[PDB]
RNA sequence: GUACGUGAAAUUGCUGAAAGGGAAGCAUUGGAAAUCAGUCUUACCUGGGUGAGAUCAGUAGUCUCUCGAGACUAUGCA
RNA sequence: UUUCAAUGGCCCGUCUUGAAACACGGACCAAGGAGUCUAGCAUCUAUGCGAGUGUUUGGGUGAUGAAAACCCAUCCGCGAAGGUGGGAACGCCCUUGUGGCGUGCACCAUCGAAGAGCAUAGCUGUUGGGACCCGAAAGAUGGUGAACCAUCUAGUAGCUGGUUCCUGCCGAAGUUUCCGGAUAGCAGAAACUCAGAUCAGUUUUAUGUGUAAAAUGAGAGUU
RNA sequence: UUGAGAAGCUCAGACGAGUAGGCAGGCGUGGAGGUUUGUGACGAAGCCUUGGGCGUGAGCCUGGGUCGAACAGCCUCUAGUGCAGAUCUUGGUGGAAGUAGC
RNA sequence: GCGAAACCACAGCCUGGGGAACGGGCCAGGCAA
RNA sequence: AAAACUUUCAGCAACGGAUCUCUUGGCUCUCGCAUCGAUGAAGAACGCAGCGAAAUGCGAUACGUAAUGUGAAUUG
């Protein structure tokens, strides 16, 4: 019910609703992004533990 | 798979109730983007009308 | 180690943020007033006729 | 602010490291030389010493009027001419910083810059002119033993017809 | 030539990310070989049936200790069989019937996951496949 | 890393001057005899994949800035950690209303904004 | 302004510009005329004084959370 | 951006022709405008299930479009009807490495005599259907006053003219051979087994120009 | 050392003609479910323009002028989807030409 | 005064050679107002 | 070499009616129902309005009457 391997797999590339895609990179709209970029070690649904 | 076995029901007020159900086996089934993606595509073309 | 290198950047990154809001509030910049297309025309045609 | 609030990536160790400058052997100190380029290109002006980069170099104020200045070697024909002695005259506080442009300082409260009511002149400094009098004081000595050699730096260098630098040596 | 599975089983995606790390910092060639696999195609992968299995490990001298097969592709029963033998089987997937059959009757199934947590090195594997020819 | 660019003109479909029926959007000619797609002399030239530029430069403005298209104030805000990359693009259906918005914000958070000065009007 | 929404291209007339020995045409390299690109010392650091505020009180209360973590309300500004 | 200066550059498409020569088509601009829809077959891949497989003929049901979704009864279709060595992978070592001892998948040799489909979707291919688009006198039926009209008709084509955006990689053959073809070959695409193995529009050595066995290189061979 | 969009980042070397043909990644149009808590009378779409940019390119973003009511980026679904030709269909318009001439 | 249709890639000095016509464009030439 | 004429580019005015937006229209599928005429149908012609250009409507009871309603408008 709470893996970052397959929440990535869906947000990370299927579809994310805060995804910009950019010309060279992808910003992420998702408030709680410490990068602002759209990765994933920046991402924050991913990731389980965050800050 | 291990993952949260139980949730907590929720009154009209508002406030937590004691009771809990079992989280159901369905909820640890695969999650699969693909494949939804490829019965929607087509259980989506079920209610079309001719031209 | 990640993880703590990126949050010391944002807080730096938006401390100059609130740096930056403070020291362009003391300044008297000058306001943006805009430009409407309706009444530019209208008193281009009004004008030419005066 | 302190911590790099991006990447940032930081030059590499580049390696290198400033070594002397070598000069010209005709450049040494006491040489009669041809400016080339400046607002007193063509005159004739002695090495009192050389510097850095440049030889700082100056005219007889009394004969040409060329004052103390850094000039680059490469911007300097090297003459043969005989050289003068320049021993006399104290080089040693001849340095980058007596000759360095005044920093872009003394800063004006923001009313007098407008109306244009602040302007100063750097009009040279009197002991920038004593320096150079002390300086004509022991080279002008210097020059009047060696024949016409007054007048030569007086002289200005110029081309006639038919001239190859190359072929007429300097 | 074949680096990138055709597949979109987001979880082969996952397996395969598991075995290229696995094959690439280990010097076993049953990681490699194994990687290689999970690449082939669905044609390429037969169904190998329990019986298959059962008289593989209990081949010849039998003498089956208690070694894991691992086979990638389906273990599909063999109803013409009654008694099936103590089985340790790692596969992609099982069916129903099989999986009941091997749980019910000896030992366990696994998945590529469990196998490599056990033996990331091929420890103690027989590596079996299908008949190709169909 | 200086923005250096293997081209400045852009590649006209050939004839494309001759005629207004012809556009002059790059079309490759696939003529059989055609002597300028056989690359003769005095012709023009053709694109390849050789004319790519830097892969840490390309989408980058000549002052090294790569344009960011910010839709709405929202957008404009999540330049906060390259604004010294990227350049707050406003994009040209955006009111005036809501452009000042984004122009006023995008001054204190640090960013550069390209069309800062479009449709509005200062007053001192 | 009823030849009436937007009013494209072909096409034609007027004006201004440069050019104009049987073509024109385009491509490179510039020049010239004409015109746009974009300008920015300013901030940082350090020193003191002056009044402050608070995420600070050898301090007092409420609210939501989970002792202390927030949002505040007094009070003093060390 | 216009213009000038110096250097340059035979009109585009089609077709023809090695190539051109050509002969065509092109007064200009806008819009319209040509591998599509479908049934059958085979292939590759993806998915679900797997000795099974397929709800949608139909019935049950669906209060918020109820032509959707969801559920399953009786059929039915398509499937289902042993040793030897080489071998993938692994273990035991043990002079370790080298290798041996083994266990030996797929499969191949040998001696011989422990089912893998079904259904959906896609791709490319092929056969029909108006069948990429345009173009050959028709003919027939039935009417109107030899003529003319309307439909059947999307009648017929090996032929003619046309068939629409970009970049990247690989890239022939252009012809043997039998005989309009089946071969082959070239190019690919996959599956295999090996570099401790074979090779070469190669060259030597030498035995009698061929053949056989050294160098120079390249991993080579299959289905 | 932060360089896990592991479909990422990084390192090294050689290489680059191309018809028939084979393979791959993309750009663009109409509409469809999801989405941007998207844009829009403080001006959508469109249009012109020697304004500025981006991409090898298909194409894209933007400034100004007109304009006046709608529109778009992203992930998928889908098709009457991309033109310079076809003595192509339709409309428009020239030279010929104030000519043949009446 | 009233006023077409045909036609139209675009043009239009030749001299020669330019191998495949080449002259209607290419190079040597003159001409070129 | 300027004008004239020829040529390119820009401004402006014509010309043309593309583009964009829509839209009391078309097409397509499903659904419900059963109803012409010798008691003169379908069709046609001629008429008719305080005035109609088409267009509908109507039949010398003519852009309709009776009756049931609605309840104050027709509208150039």
């Amino acid at each position: 019910m709470q893996q970052d391997e397959v929440i990535w797999q869906v947000v990370g590339h299927e579809f994310c609703s805060y995804r910009i895609k950019g010309e060279a990179q992808n910003f992420c709209r998702n408030e709680y992004n410490v990068t602002g970029l759209c990765n994933r070690q920046s991402c924050p649904l991913a990731n389980s533990r965050y800050a | 798979a291990a993952a949260r076995p139980t949730v907590s029901i929720y009154n009209k007020d508002g406030s937590v109730s004691s009771e809990t159900l079992a989280l159901p086996f369905v909820f640890k089934a695969p999650i699969r983007p693909d494949l939804v993606r490829s019965v929607h595509t087509a259980v989506a073309k079920n209610k079309r009308q001719p031209y | 180690g990640r993880q703590i290198h990126r949050c010391k950047q944002r807080l730096t990154r938006l401390t100059q943020y609130l740096l930056k809001a403070r020291r362009l509030a003391l300044k008297h910049q000058p306001a943006l007033i805009p430009i409407k297309p309706k009444q530019a025309h209208r008193e281009a045609s009004r004008e030419r006729k005066a | 602010k302190y911590y790099p609030a991006y990447r940032e990536n930081v030059p590499k160790k580049a390696r290198k490291a400033v070594r002397p400058t070598k000069l010209r052997a005709s450049l040494a100190p006491g040489t009669v030389c041809i400016l080339l380029a400046g607002r007193f290109r063509g005159k004739r002006v002695v090495v009192l010493s050389q510097l850095e980069d440049t030889l700082v170099v100056t005219g007889p104020y009394k004969v040409n009027g060329v004052p103390i200045r850094r000039v680059n070697h490469r911007y300097v024909i090297a003459t043969s001419a005989p050289k003068i002695d320049v021993s006399g005259v104290s080089v040693e506080k001849f340095t980058k910083a007596y000759f360095a442009k005044q920093k872009r300082s003394g800063p004006v409260k923001k009313d007098e810059a407008f109306f244009a009511e602040n302007a100063p002149k750097n009009a040279l400094p009197a002991e920038r002119i004593a320096d150079q009098k002390a300086v004509d004081a022991k080279l002008l000595p210097a020059i009047k033993a060696i024949p016409n050699m007054k007048e030569y730096l007086a002289a200005s260098f110029a081309l006639s017809n038919g001239d190859r630098p190359h072929l007429m040596k300097f | 030539q074949r680096s990138k599975p055709a597949s979109e089983n987001v979880y082969l995606k996952l397996l395969v990310k598991l075995y290229r790390f696995l094959a690439r910092r280990t010097d076993s060639r049953f990681n490699k070989a194994i990687l290689k696999r999970l690449f082939q195609s669905k044609t390429n992968r037969p169904p190998i049936s329990i019986s298959k299995i059962a008289a593989l490990t209990s081949r010849k001298s039998a003498s089956s200790q208690n070694k894991t097969t691992v086979v990638v592709g389906t273990v599909t029963d063999d109803e013409r069989m009654l008694t099936v033998p103590k089985l340790s089987i790692a596969a992609l997937r099982f069916t129903k019937s099989a999986r009941a059959r091997i749980l019910k009757a000896g030992g366990e199934v696994l998945t590529l996951d469990q196998l490599a947590l056990r033996a990331p090195t091929g420890s103690n594997t027989v590596l079996v496949r299908g008949k190709k020819h169909a | 890393v200086n923005i250096i660019k293997k081209r400045t003109k852009p590649f006209k479909r050939h004839q494309s001057d001759r005629f207004k029926r012809v556009g002059e959007s790059w079309r490759k000619p696939r003529g059989i005899d055609s002597c300028v797609r056989r690359r003769f002399r005095g012709t023009i030239s053709m694109p390849k994949i050789g004319y790519g530029n830097n892969k840490k430069t390309r989408y980058c403005m000549p002052n090294g800035l790569k344009a960011f298209l910010v839709r709405n104030v929202s957008d404009v805000e999540l330049l906060l950690m390259h604004n010294k990359t990227y350049a707050a693009e406003i994009a040209g259906n955006v009111s005036a209303r809501k452009r000042v918005e984004i122009v006023e914000k995008a001054r204190a958070l640090g960013v550069k904004v390209t069309n800062a000065g479009a449709k509005v009007r200062s007053q001192e």
